[PDB]
């Protein structure tokens, strides 16, 4: 069963042309794959854009085109607009099965980039009375809305016990997220250093802490 | 299966109730023994036998019906170039 | 101008059989391919399968044993049935049409479906305190079902307040909220965190105090 692969994320600014591409794992995409493209905006909003490789759905702005670029299907946005900021899903008909990829997050710069505003809260002393502990790392005001978050206890990356939320859109069109670090009260006491590390646009912003 | 190019000349020739070929996308199909069993009725195929039916076929069928009904032996091979204008079906 | 509306439960326990409806107004379902799509919590879309305008079906080869798509032209609707439900089935379900072979025209709004054995549980609320501007937080941890309604100083303080999407820790929900105030304004003046969970019908409010030790 072919696996359909597409760009993590792509940033671009109004007016520019942007191309998003779509690769199948087993071979090169031809028109028999009937490549398909749909857009997802916040609030469960889905819009069909392209079908049969290069066929615009009705009601779709002409700035949207599909084509066969090298060995993959391609979605071309010629003269991108701020409202084109959303997640793009590719779908291919492979082996009589229709398959979505993991989608692309396309940022269409509507305001200057901004770096994240990270804040680490320790476990509250009341939560420790349950033999549980939860550090909370709040990430605000970042743009574009892509962010990888990491944790270190005593200078070592933490494998298990963490969950981060999906970047969500703020009222001012930047993005926010939270990361939780769950431990038992025993673990919390048995270690000394704690860190939440937010990588955005190249650099990493780190907020660090010790109990005292 | 890696199969031989077929020319438009040869396809156009296959266009009667009991010798029916069609071009969907750029590929060739012998729909002859399929006729009796076309849920869309025989006529539509007959009427268009020996033609490129891409523009009619594709919006009425999902891409995975061909392999449910049609034996692969009847997937004849890929078209050489393209069917002459007169023999390409357009949307109605 | 052409609407798809999904129907069904919002919650169903694992083991059970989920039943979803798609009501279609503005066009006859005897024309395109009519389908089901899922959107998991992690942003992954999954094509469920379809039924034709003639009643022909097709299902994702991972769902053949479970999924079952029916239709009734008279009421002009089709359906999705998915038994042996599991935690993994937690997602938002969409119906969309497919101009057979070409593009998706018409998607529904979707319905969220949650699979859980969890019994109704009030949140435990804990102040999140650090120790020019001071950033205070609130941890609403370990509740079911959603939602919670979170506020600061009874709504008095509504600038620079970020309430984040709840995640799922040990079959229960956890979410946290934060407000940002001047350093001059706290400890000095009281910042209380308000949490209403309509389901368990509780309502608590945590004052945020300077830190401990240790
Ligand atoms: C290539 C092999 C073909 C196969 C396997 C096939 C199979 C089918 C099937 C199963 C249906 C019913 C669709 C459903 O119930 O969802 C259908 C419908 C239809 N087909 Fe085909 N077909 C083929 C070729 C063609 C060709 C060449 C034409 C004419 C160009 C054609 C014209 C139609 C039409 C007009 C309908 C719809 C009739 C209606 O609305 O009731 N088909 N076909």
């Amino acid at each position: 069963q072919a696996v359909v692969t597409q760009e993590s994320a792509l940033t671009t600014s109004p007016g520019e042309t942007v191309t998003l591409t779509c690769r199948s794992s087993t071979g090169a995409v031809t028109t028999s794959n009937y490549a398909n493209w749909v857009q997802e905006k916040p609030d469960h909003l889905f819009t069909g854009l392209i079908g049969g490789t290069n066929k615009r759905a009705p009601g779709v702005p002409a700035r949207f085109s599909g084509s066969l670029i090298g060995d993959k299907a391609a979605l071309t946005i010629t003269g991108a607009q701020t409202e084109d900021e959303a997640i793009y899903f590719c779908a291919l008909w492979d082996s009589n099965h229709l398959v979505f990829g993991g989608g692309t997050k396309l940022t269409v710069l509507g305001q200057p980039k901004s770096s994240p505003s990270v804040t680490l809260f320790p476990p509250s002393s009341e939560e420790l009375e349950t033999n549980k502990a939860t550090l909370v790392c709040t990430i605000t005001d970042f743009y574009p809305g892509v962010v990888t978050v990491d944790w270190k206890v005593d200078g070592t990356p933490v494998t298990q016990g963490m969950e981060t939320t999906q970047p969500s859109k703020q009222s001012n069109n930047k993005y926010m997220a939270s990361s939780y670090l769950t431990l038992t009260a025993r673990a919390w006491e048995r270690h000394s250093s704690y860190s939440c590390q937010v990588t955005h646009e190249g650099h990493t912003v780190e907020k660090s802490l010790s109990p005292a | 299966m890696n199969k031989q190019k077929i020319s438009p000349a040869e396809v156009a020739k296959h266009n009667k109730p009991d010798d029916c070929w069609v071009v969907i996308n750029g590929y060739v199909y012998d729909l002859t023994r399929f006729l009796p069993n076309h849920p869309g009725g025989q006529d539509v195929i007959k009427f268009n036998a020996g033609k490129d039916v891409t523009a009619i076929f594709e919006p009425l069928h999902a891409p995975n019906v061909i392999d449910k009904y049609i034996a692969p032996e009847k997937k004849l091979g890929p078209l050489q170039g393209s069917m002459p204008p007169e023999l390409v079906c357009p949307p109605y | 101008e052409v609407q798809l509306q999904e129907s069904g439960p919002s919650l169903v326990k694992p083991s059970q059989t989920l039943s979803l409806t798609c009501s279609v107004t503005g066009d006859s379902i005897t024309s395109g391919y009519w389908n089901w799509i899922r959107k998991f919590p992690g942003n992954k879309l999954e094509y469920m399968g379809y039924i034709s305008y003639g009643g022909s079906t097709y299902y994702n080869p991972s769902l053949e044993s479970r999924i079952s798509i029916t239709r009734d032209t008279s009421k002009n609707q089709y359906y999705l049935q998915l038994n042996s439900v599991t935690t993994e089935d937690t997602a938002t379900y969409f119906c969309a049409r497919l101009f057979g072979s070409y593009y998706f025209d018409y998607w529904g709004q979707g319905t969220t479906l949650t699979v859980s054995s969890a019994k109704t549980t009030p949140p435990s609320v804990y102040p999140l305190a650090p120790g020019s501007m001071v950033t205070l937080g609130c941890l609403v941890k370990g509740y079911f079902p959603e939602p919670v309604t979170v506020t600061w100083n009874s709504g008095s303080l509504s600038s620079g307040v970020h309430t984040f999407p709840a995640v799922l820790q040990s079959d229960l929900y956890t979410l946290s909220s934060s407000v940002t105030v001047p350093s001059s304004t706290w400890p000095s003046e009281t910042v209380t965190c308000n949490v209403a969970h309509p389901a368990s019908s509780t309502k608590v409010d945590k004052k945020i105090v300077p830190r401990d030790c240790g």
